[PDB]
């Protein structure tokens, strides 16, 4: 049991589960966002197929086993006139950190107060931040949040002989 | 042609990587 | 503080748990005299088939274009069928899709068969098997 | 839009990610002896600041000539300068700390 | 432009063809695209020494998309920068391939009309390519979205003359 | 001019119009004696079904390329049937042919079907049957 | 040759596209109360340049010691120097204007 | 690994193949007037040096 | 082999591409 | 899926090549 809901700017909110044909949920370890990519069908040519619309930037929602697992944006839109189909591509909110670039002077700090600082500056909620007691000393200039962030547990992992990831 | 279809494909999928942050 | 970087608002990403379909429920009909039954001075609530049978009486009663306050979906077409519009094959192939399709559109009906069907004088026969969840 | 010509760009604008800024402008806050430099919203301390020794040499308040007919002269040091809140500096990033070279003014 | 033997500075779109694409008639198959990728809607200016002076945020853009991306602009002494400049917007494309003739080619402005809406929308062309090949002869586009063909006339220009001549 | 209608249309955006066509108007022709008609001392003017008859009859009556200031769809090849240059059955499938894409060039008529064909002395006789939009 | 040499090849030359130098060497053409520069065929005015302060400071022509029994002595500035046309200096580029930082010479 | 992020990070490092420092630090080995620099386990003549006037 | 034959024609656009000039 | 079955073939070529060293 797969459900995909679909929220649009002005207020509506539809159940698109019978029109989807095919779903794909996927992410790596070298990027802080997760994607998701669907498709419904939709002809032009006939009129008992056309569909409602959703616009870019319209919040999507996966939810499997009445779990939900992802939550994202709308970026790229596509139709092709000959097959009766509609693509969409879909981004986590994980990608707003490397929108951000600041410039940081950091002197004798722990890590986790780092992060939670980087994630205050540009005004993000945090749910939870692995804790080490590893002091980090660096001068950031024109540097992602995202890259100050895995600098400064990189050099904590130096110690604790561990890995981390956002 | 099929290497323009090809490189059509690997440059929107540089294009998204890049919109969602590579490390 | 933080921002929502989502369309709407946190309260319309709450979803209610599905549950089962509510328990069917619907004031008691009487069918002899086409009135509802009045019980120790107050409507009657009946339960489960009975209501469902009130259900059915009243939609294949009803004529399926004929009412603004209906939808298109709701009410049968059997009176297209009266004085021999067709031959005998035509209006028994048509009557029992007409009767399937109307019945169909309620959630609490699973399946809708129309079995025998005789031609005696000026009177058609069918014979009609509804199943539900119950 | 040809896919040759945009993975081209691709690569030219991905070619330049690792490369750094060969110097930096600074702004001075606070005079010499106790010096402070702003750039790209940071302000540096002494502990940041490396600085040429031509300038902390020619902060020399006085100096003394030699005797001849049984009697010497003082000569004040005409060449000091302390910098002023406002100047201009050409700065290279070593490390963690900056070296400042020389300061900057419009002939 | 280098036609022949002359080298010429033009500006895009001036010259409009007289042919128009349409399902119907001269289209084999098209395809519509809309993306979000490179949307700029808040701008940051810096002096010479790399602190920041001003910034602005495009309200109608950031009616379209909830989010904030930001871009990063230096002004030296001897200029003024312009920010509105600066923002960029949803890009809307099509591919197109079907029959015309030689006249489509980058740098001018084409029609194509909207099936469902009976609508006209004006695009400008960025990529062409023309075959001949077993007595056939086929196009391909690419397609840039300018705006909708405003019904009979926009601005409604009207020939200015007198009532009477003498 | 800021909408992109070609994947899907706002749920907003209101279409503007439907496009149909106007009430055709034509004036008034009489037949028995090939002139306009006049009533109260100007000339008459009919709708609809009248208007395209006169429209058909003049369709009709014209050659295909004899004058300059029409097109070259406007008009009717039938004088080149006339003293049996081809064959019986090549007639009678030119004829209909010819009559049915000389009158298709109307946005008005929607079907054209010349149904019966009969040869009796020097006289072709057929059917047409023309279906129009009202 | 093998297409992927060619391909790393092709990515090491296109990723220096957008690089610029870090410097600029320059020779004087004038001497320096009217200093003109040339620099990749092209010649630098006074509107252009932005100097060191210890160069226009250290030409100051004279100066004069303190009292002493009842006299003064003008000391004439030793460390005066104009450059000569033909010299060679290290400048960095500043957004449209140079900056001139030392003047360079074999020892 | 997804290899598209694996072809960003070849590009970007590929792309630093020819890029050379912008300065040098050097620490003195003998006095001014014979001047003998230290750099890169290098040492450097009064042939090799140019200096400030 | 096939990656062979698609990088040698990636290669020879992308040196086309490079002599007529790109912005 | 053609699109990354090629491009995991190129970096691993790439990759080896790299190793090997190239002029």
């Amino acid at each position: 049991m797969i459900k995909i809901w679909v929220h649009i700017k002005n207020g509506s909110i539809y159940d698109i589960t019978d029109i989807v044909d095919k779903v794909s949920w996927s992410g790596d370890y070298k990027s802080p966002s997760r994607t998701l990519e669907f498709s419904i069908i939709q002809s032009s040519f006939d009129n008992v197929f056309q569909q409602i619309d959703i616009p870019i930037a319209s919040t999507v929602c996966f939810y499997v086993d009445e779990k939900e697992l992802f939550r994202g944006m709308i970026i790229n839109r596509s139709k092709d006139s000959s097959s009766n189909e509609i693509s969409f591509v879909s981004k986590d909110m994980g990608f707003l950190l490397t929108q951000s670039e600041v410039s940081y002077n950091f002197k004798d700090k722990l890590v986790e107060d780092i992060a939670k600082q980087v994630f205050a500056e540009n005004r993000l909620s945090v749910g939870i931040i692995a804790k080490t007691n590893v002091k980090y000393t660096k001068m950031f200039i024109g540097v992602n949040g995202y890259d100050t962030i895995m600098s400064a547990y990189t050099e904590a992992s130096k110690k604790t002989k561990k890995k981390y990831m956002i | 042609a099929d290497i323009e279809k090809i490189t059509s494909k690997l440059v929107a999928s540089i294009q998204l990587a890049q919109l969602g942050g590579v490390l | 503080s933080t921002i929502f970087p989502f369309i709407g608002v946190p309260e319309d990403y709450i979803l209610p748990k599905t549950e089962e379909l509510p328990i069917f429920r619907e004031v008691a009909w009487d069918f002899e005299k086409d009135e509802p039954i009045l019980e120790k001075g107050d409507f009657k609530i009946i339960e489960k088939k009975e209501a469902l049978k009130v259900w059915i009486y009243k939609c294949i009663k009803t004529n399926r274009y004929e009412h603004e306050i209906y939808s298109l979906e709701y009410g049968t077409e059997l009176s297209e069928l009266i004085g021999q519009k067709y031959t005998k094959g035509l209006t028994e192939s048509e009557a029992s899709r007409f009767i399937k399709e109307a019945l169909l559109i309620n959630p609490y009906i699973l399946e809708v068969n129309v079995k025998s069907a005789n031609f005696n004088r000026d009177i058609l026969s069918a014979n009609v098997k509804v199943s539900t969840i119950y | 839009a040809n896919p040759i010509n945009e993975f081209i760009g691709i690569i030219r604008e991905e070619g330049k990610y690792h490369n750094q800024p060969s110097f930096f402008i600074g702004k001075i806050k606070s005079k010499l002896p106790d010096l402070k430099i702003e750039t790209n919203n940071i302000i540096l301390e002494k502990e940041d600041i490396l600085i040429d020794s031509w300038m902390i040499d020619r902060q020399l308040e006085t100096f003394d000539t030699e005797t001849n007919q049984e009697h010497q002269h003082e000569v004040k040091n005409p060449f000091i300068d302390n910098f002023e809140s406002g100047d201009m500096v050409i700065m290279f990033r070593i490390g963690e700390k900056f070296a400042v070279v020389s300061k900057l003014v419009s002939l | 432009e280098a036609n022949l033997d002359k080298f010429n500075v033009i500006e895009k779109g001036t010259v409009t063809l007289s042919v128009m694409f349409e399902e119907g008639f001269n289209i084999i198959n098209t395809t519509f695209s809309e993306s979000m990728e490179n949307v700029k809607n808040k701008v940051i200016v810096v002096d010479q020494y790399g602190s920041k002076i001003s910034e602005k945020i495009d309200n109608e853009i950031f009616k379209e998309v909830n989010v904030i991306m930001q871009k990063v602009i230096q002004q030296q002494e001897n200029q003024d920068v312009d920010i509105d400049s600066e923002f960029n917007g949803i890009e809307k494309s099509c591919s197109l391939k079907g029959y015309g003739d030689v006249s489509c080619i980058t740098g001018r402005g084409v029609k194509v009309k909207d099936s469902y809406t009976k609508l006209v929308g004006l695009f400008y062309i960025d990529t062409d390519k023309h075959t001949w090949q077993n007595g056939e002869y086929q196009i391909e586009l690419e397609l840039n979205f300018q705006n909708l063909m405003d019904e009979k006339s926009a601005g409604q220009d009207e020939p200015k003359e007198e009532s009477n001549l003498g």
